[PDB]
RNA sequence: UGCAGAUCUUGGUUGGCGUAGCAAAGAUCUAACGGAAUAUUUUUAAAUGCAACGUUGGAUACUGGAGCGGGGAAGG
RNA sequence: CGAGUAAAAGAUUAUCCGCGCAAAGCGGAGGCAGUCCGUUUUUUUCUGGGUCUGCCGUUGGGUGGCAUGUGCUUGGCGCU
RNA sequence: UGUCCCUCUCCAAACGAGAGUACAUGCAUGGGCUGGCAUGAGCGGCACGCUCGGGGCUCGAGGGGCACCGUCCCGAGGCGCUGAACCUUGAUGCUUGGAAUUUCAUGCUCAGGGACUUU
């Protein structure tokens, strides 16, 4: 009942926005679907978004995370351990997943500068996995990188 | 802040340059969807009834839902079955007869275009809904009016005139639970009391044996709704698609819009039409702000004046900003490490 | 040999009240193991089993030889 | 269950609307068949097609206005 | 049919309460913009480096030490690559809707879950 396909009032906009296209001048920038470097007017951006089937439950992930934001004028003594707490509560919300372990060789790097000195940006490799209803966990590691720049999230 | 040449006989200032801060507010245009009407009995006005529009948008109908994407989506579904039937167009001109025959204050229902504000910072979907009064004329003419208004839209330079003067309706910032100094502005204790100095004293007498209400206590402080008088207008600027040289004088020849360089901390770019009013105006930004006509005479010579712009300032309000446009920032530097590698 | 009070005696119960607080001596983190203390649902995974404990390896940090080092008297 | 409108104005508010002074007076209104109930004045309902306006949601089409991606005014199509 | 709780934002905020959003450029990451500081590490000395495939440029040091005159080394600082390098929204700056020999670009959502409403 709650299908509601629809989709036609953009077939309707769009089909009538071309119809008076011819003028003497056109002018009106962006009215035309017709444009460079623009969103698609008369529907949402995530209607455009791809929809598969539901992920594989064994999946690995490349990400960085922004740390610098999450700890600004926190208390001194507690960065270290605030910053592993919100890398977990960071990786669990995206794999919808309750247990989530450190690894040694990212908890060094987190603490590798003091406890007030946690660097601004990380790079994690997480990985879920499955095991017996069935359990999903995820394992966090580190990824040593010369630079930060230009690097996006990938899915591998 | 802009620049500018006063006509004060027998001032210091008299045909001199002087600087004033203004604030700048976005006027997207307002529609019309109601048509209300008042009548006076010895206890106060009382509603007679309204008269709806047959469409009505979206964003006016999002403001009756807590979960506007999550219902059933029906207001205003039954009206719309019925207004323009027979029994509808009567039913229509028995509140019409009634507002002729017994109304006394005639007033019209508007609501504001939050989805032509395209404000990435403002999170609200739902227009805003408020009443204007409909003045002069007979009561006859005042419908006249409404009726031809009815589903339309109405423009900020319709309403008000540059160098005029207007009213600000506002609620002010807040600031929570605040202690007597601030929130009264008492005086602080010696550096040697006993039990900490930001307080008052003595808060009443022995007799009567109560404290009274006029005496200063800890409280929330802001968050109040004010109303404060005559603020000229300045400029009343058109939307930037139509005109975009909305800050350019005609002593200030360089091509520049109103948004400063690198935006409105907090805001963004100005896209719509637009109105400059001197001084400033209670609320944070992004808040909503009702502007009325005067109240107060309107006859001193200050209220009177002729406003003429001369020069007004872009440059970027994070830091100290020293370049009115982009261009002029890309003239001191030459061409930079970035553009060597594109080249 | 008769109790309502003597800032009466001895027991018990009581509002205040899940309240006031449990704030000197800088500080902990992670994986594996152990444990009844879990990964506890019938009426996909998160939104329905939280929180906390010891040992080992690794990390971080403190005492800084007038020491939370190693030995004695008095006392126990 | 203990009933008072800073409301209307009539077969005791029932038994239609519009104009009009609680006037004078003057305008508009679809028809046919069953059923089911009924103490009369063209009795109440419920039912069925045949149908004609105003009007929905529509199939597309072209004219146009509004601040120009979102909805309207037109003008037809077949649909309640 | 609707309201609230969990999850998300901040014009609000001691806790309640509020403004909002309900697959949304919503969130995340990156790129540009606007700003802050003041020229990174490394390498090098008439060119085989730097600057305007070939042509024009331009290139320090108080001192000291080996090895029979130059050559090879130690040396704070200085010069070139270099208005470089780094930071820039987070209790919460801009940009995916004016134009522009350039300003935005990817990733994640996969029937949201629960309580009550006698309606
Ligand atoms: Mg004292
Ligand atoms: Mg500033
Ligand atoms: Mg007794
Ligand atoms: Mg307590
Ligand atoms: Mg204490
Ligand atoms: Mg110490
Ligand atoms: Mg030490
Ligand atoms: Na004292
Ligand atoms: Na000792």
């Amino acid at each position: 009942a709650a299908e509601a396909r629809k989709s036609r009032d953009d077939r309707r906009w769009k089909r009538v926005l071309a119809k008076m296209d011819p003028e003497k001048r056109k002018k009106y920038h962006g009215v035309g679907n017709t444009a460079e470097h623009s969103r698609v007017r008369g529907c949402t951006r995530a209607s455009l978004f791809k929809r598969t089937g539901r992920k594989p439950d064994n999946i690995v992930m490349e990400a960085s995370i922004h740390l610098s934001k999450l700890l600004k004028k926190r208390t001194f003594h507690k960065r270290a351990p605030i910053a592993i707490k919100r890398i977990r509560s960071f990786v669990g919300k995206l794999m919808k997943t309750k247990d989530n372990r450190i690894d040694a060789s990212l908890n060094t790097f987190i603490w590798h500068k003091g406890v007030k000195g946690v660097p601004g940006r990380v790079r994690v490799r997480v990985e879920r996995k499955s095991e017996t209803r069935k359990h999903f966990y995820t394992v966090i590691s580190h990824i040593p990188v010369p630079s930060f720049k230009n690097l996006t999230t990938k899915v591998i | 802040h802009i620049v500018r040449d006063v006509d004060r006989p027998g001032s210091k200032v008299n045909k001199k340059e002087v600087v004033e801060p203004v604030t700048i507010l976005e006027a997207p245009p307002m529609v019309v969807v109601g048509i209300v009407g008042y009548r006076q009995t010895p206890v106060g006005h009382k509603t007679i009834g309204t008269v709806w529009a047959h469409h009505t948008s979206v964003e006016f109908r999002r403001r009756f839902y807590k979960n506007w994407k999550q219902s059933a989506q029906l207001a205003f579904t039954k009206r719309k079955q019925f207004a323009r039937t027979t029994e509808g167009r009567l039913a229509e001109a028995r509140t019409l007869k009634a507002f002729e025959k017994k109304a006394d204050i005639i007033r019209v229902v508007a609501h504001t275009q939050l989805r032509k504000l395209r404000n990435n910072r403002v999170g609200v979907k739902k227009a805003h809904v408020s009443e204007i009064q409909i003045n002069g004329g007979t009561i006859a003419q005042k419908i006249e009016l409404a009726k031809s208004l009815l589903e339309k839209e109405v423009r900020i330079d319709s309403v008000f005139q540059q160098s005029e003067a207007c009213d600000v309706c506002a609620v002010t910032k807040g600031h929570g639970f605040t202690g007597v100094v601030k929130r009264w502005g008492v005086a602080c204790l010696p550096r040697k009391t006993h039990r900490g100095l930001r307080k008052v004293a003595c808060i009443g007498a022995w007799h009567p044996s109560r404290v009274m209400y006029t005496v200063a206590r800890a409280g929330q402080h802001g968050y109040h709704h004010r109303t404060h008088l005559n603020k000229k207008i300045y400029q009343l600027g058109r939307a930037v698609s139509m005109e975009p040289n909305q800050a350019t004088t005609a002593y200030d020849l360089t091509a520049k819009t109103i948004t400063p360089m690198g935006g409105f901390v907090g805001y963004g770019t100005v896209r719509n039409d637009y109105v400059m009013l001197k001084g400033s105006v209670a609320g944070p930004r992004r808040r909503v702000i009702t502007l009325r006509r005067p109240m107060a005479p309107q006859t001193s010579r200050k209220l009177t004046e002729k406003i003429t712009l001369k020069f007004i300032d872009t440059s970027s309000k994070i830091g100290h900003g020293r370049f009115q446009t982009k261009k002029e920032k890309s003239q001191w530097y030459g061409p930079l490490k970035k553009d060597r590698i594109r080249r």
